[PDB]
């Protein structure tokens, strides 16, 4: 995935043999099979998650239920569903050979185009973080959050989670980089890093893993041997500043304008006061005229 | 990547952290600030009494201490376990009349060079001075250079001298010296002279997180 | 146009209203009868000694403004 407008489908393992496959109009996003990947999903420029058939014309599925982007498009296990980022600052759950909405978080709270979402092994309590510099962990329709997995102060973030749903690899366009225990809550510590501005921890396909991407351009090729509460002052918290919001903005809206619009209307209709002041009293105005002289 | 900058406060220093990350920098009102040195934010922010000129922030490579130096005759340290950031600042031994270069070392030191030319190593764990440093007169001390591991030393002197030597081998002699006054019992505040936490109105406290 | 409480509130929204149409909004709202006849017969008799005289206690000076 790339600036393709396509995705690239290269052939397996090694030595270049492959085509050219048409996707929307623009960057990709991380993508992501089913289990069996009869469908290979794309987070595709039309802001919506592709489905693809293995390799298929036409489309199979595509559905939007975002408003600007794509930032992620991950399929869950033994689920319908799947989930991802976008520049809205929502998480989206969307059932894909369905195409329809089943839940939504929205700002749950991400600033800017959000990063990478990923899951629970489950499919389920998803992860997302964005420009802002923390990571929520929240679950499906039930759209509840477990913590504030604080991230790095970073221009922008990125992660993977170990396959066993044990740790959040915290990466970001920074080149601190930070590991989390999800079993604990506990940030573990911040590693050395020593120069990785990681964009991404992608794990192996089982078991110790990376951490690349970034200014080091070496791709960083990494083999942690280490592989084998907060929620409630959120709890209003944030939860009335949208309607505490609410009241009195309307009423500024239609005081200003609504009024000031329809009170125009006085003066369209007063201007031709004057047509019937000419012929409404005009009889005196003129028989005075006369009479005065 | 970025420039930070001001409306009006002058700049006068700030650094990066070089076994972590994280950037405090500081203003010619003494106001010392952190950075999320990535979005261009002050995530810390302070207000000072002490408006100091040609300050420098001396930063660790774990930068959980930070010191301030300037002309005036002030010495801050900061310490992150605590809050504020810059938790207090103390005046320094008699005869130092502004500090011009601070600069940290592996242990809980820092290099210091005053304006009366005097340079001195301080240990902030306790903000106390380790070694003091003298020559002829002009002719002189005029700067320096800590190389961390044995703190192998570059230093130039007025007096023409290159040096030529390394400050953990001079701690010797104030490690010894002080470990046979040990055997009576000799204070290091004393030693030192230990710059007692002074009043508000003078401090650089800063709150970061 | 005309309507005592149009025009309370056009007065108010849209604040006064303008001097050509003094005649209209006035008149309806005052109940004027325009009486002109009886208007006229104030105006000509001839000279009126209580008001020569005004600008010795309200010197406007303007000869039409105090005419």
């Amino acid at each position: 995935c790339g600036q393709d407008r396509q995705i690239r489908l290269w052939q397996n393992t090694v030595q270049s043999k492959c085509s050219i496959i048409k996707a929307h109009c623009g960057a990709i996003r991380s993508m992501s099979f089913s289990a069996d990947g009869g469908y290979l999903l794309s987070s595709s420029d039309d802001k919506t998650l592709k489905l693809w058939r293995l390799q298929d014309k036409k489309f199979m599925c595509s559905f939007a239920g975002h408003k600007n982007w794509v930032r992620s498009g991950v399929i869950s296990p033994d689920m319908r569903l799947v989930a991802s980022g976008s520049d809205d600052k929502t998480v989206m759950l969307w059932d894909l050979n369905f195409q329809k909405i089943v839940s939504k978080y929205s700002t749950s709270d991400h600033m800017d185009t959000v990063s990478q979402v990923l899951f629970h092994p489950d499919g389920t309590c998803l992860i997302s973080s964005s420009f802002d510099h923390k990571i929520k962990i929240t679950d499906i329709r039930s759209n509840k959050l477990i913590q504030h997995y604080n991230a790095h102060d970073a221009q922008v973030n990125s992660i993977s989670i170990h396959p066993t749903g044990y740790f959040l690899a915290s990466a970001g366009s920074d080149s601190k980089i930070k590991i989390w225990d999800l079993r604990q809550g506990r940030q573990i510590y911040t590693l050395y890093s020593n120069d990785k501005d990681i964009t991404t921890v992608q794990f192996n396909q089982s078991g110790d893993y990376f951490a690349t991407g970034g200014s080091q351009n070496l791709c960083m090729v990494w083999k942690t041997n280490f592989d084998q509460q907060p929620k409630l002052v959120v709890n209003n918290g944030t939860a009335t500043y949208p309607s505490n919001f609410v009241p009195k903005v309307e009423e500024e809206n239609i005081m200003t304008e609504a009024i000031a619009a329809s009170m125009q209307q006085i003066y369209s209709r007063l201007d031709t006061m004057f047509q019937y002041m000419t012929n409404l009293e005009n009889r005196v105005v003129q028989s005075e005229q006369l009479q005065k002289s | 990547i970025k420039t930070l900058f001001a409306k009006a406060s002058y700049f006068a220093t700030g650094s990066l952290t070089p076994n972590g990350q994280s950037l405090i920098t500081s203003f010619q009102d003494g106001n010392v600030y952190v950075w999320n040195l990535n979005n261009f934010e002050v995530t810390a922010k302070s207000e000072v009494e002490e408006n100091m000129k040609n300050q420098k922030i001396s930063v660790s490579a774990d930068s959980s201490r930070f010191v301030i130096g300037g002309s005036t005759a002030y010495l801050y340290y900061c310490d992150i376990s605590h809050s504020p950031l810059c938790i207090s600042s103390f005046a320094l031994p008699s005869g130092s009349t502004s500090v011009k270069k601070i600069k940290f070392t592996h242990g809980n030191y820092l290099g210091i060079i005053t304006d009366n030319q005097v340079f001195y190593a301080i240990d902030s764990s306790t903000n106390q001075i380790a070694l003091e440093f003298r020559l002829p007169k002009n002719k002189g001390i005029t700067d320096f250079d800590i190389n961390p591991n044995n703190l192998e030393i570059l230093i130039v002197s007025g007096n023409g001298e290159i040096f030529k030597y390394d400050l953990q081998k001079l701690f010797i002699m104030e490690m010894n010296q002080q470990q046979r006054l040990l055997e009576r019992g000799i204070e290091s505040s004393l030693v030192y002279n230990v710059l007692k936490p002074g009043n508000q109105n003078h401090s650089l406290k800063f709150e970061s997180h | 146009f005309l309507d005592r409480e149009k025009l309370r509130e056009f007065l108010s929204r849209f604040g006064y209203f303008p001097e050509k149409h003094r005649v209209v909004v006035w008149n309806y709202l005052l109940k004027l009868p325009s009486n002109y006849e009886a208007f006229d017969n104030l105006a000509r008799k001839g000279l009126h000694p209580n008001y020569l005289n005004l600008k010795s206690t309200f010197p406007i000076q303007s000869d039409k403004l105090y005419y």
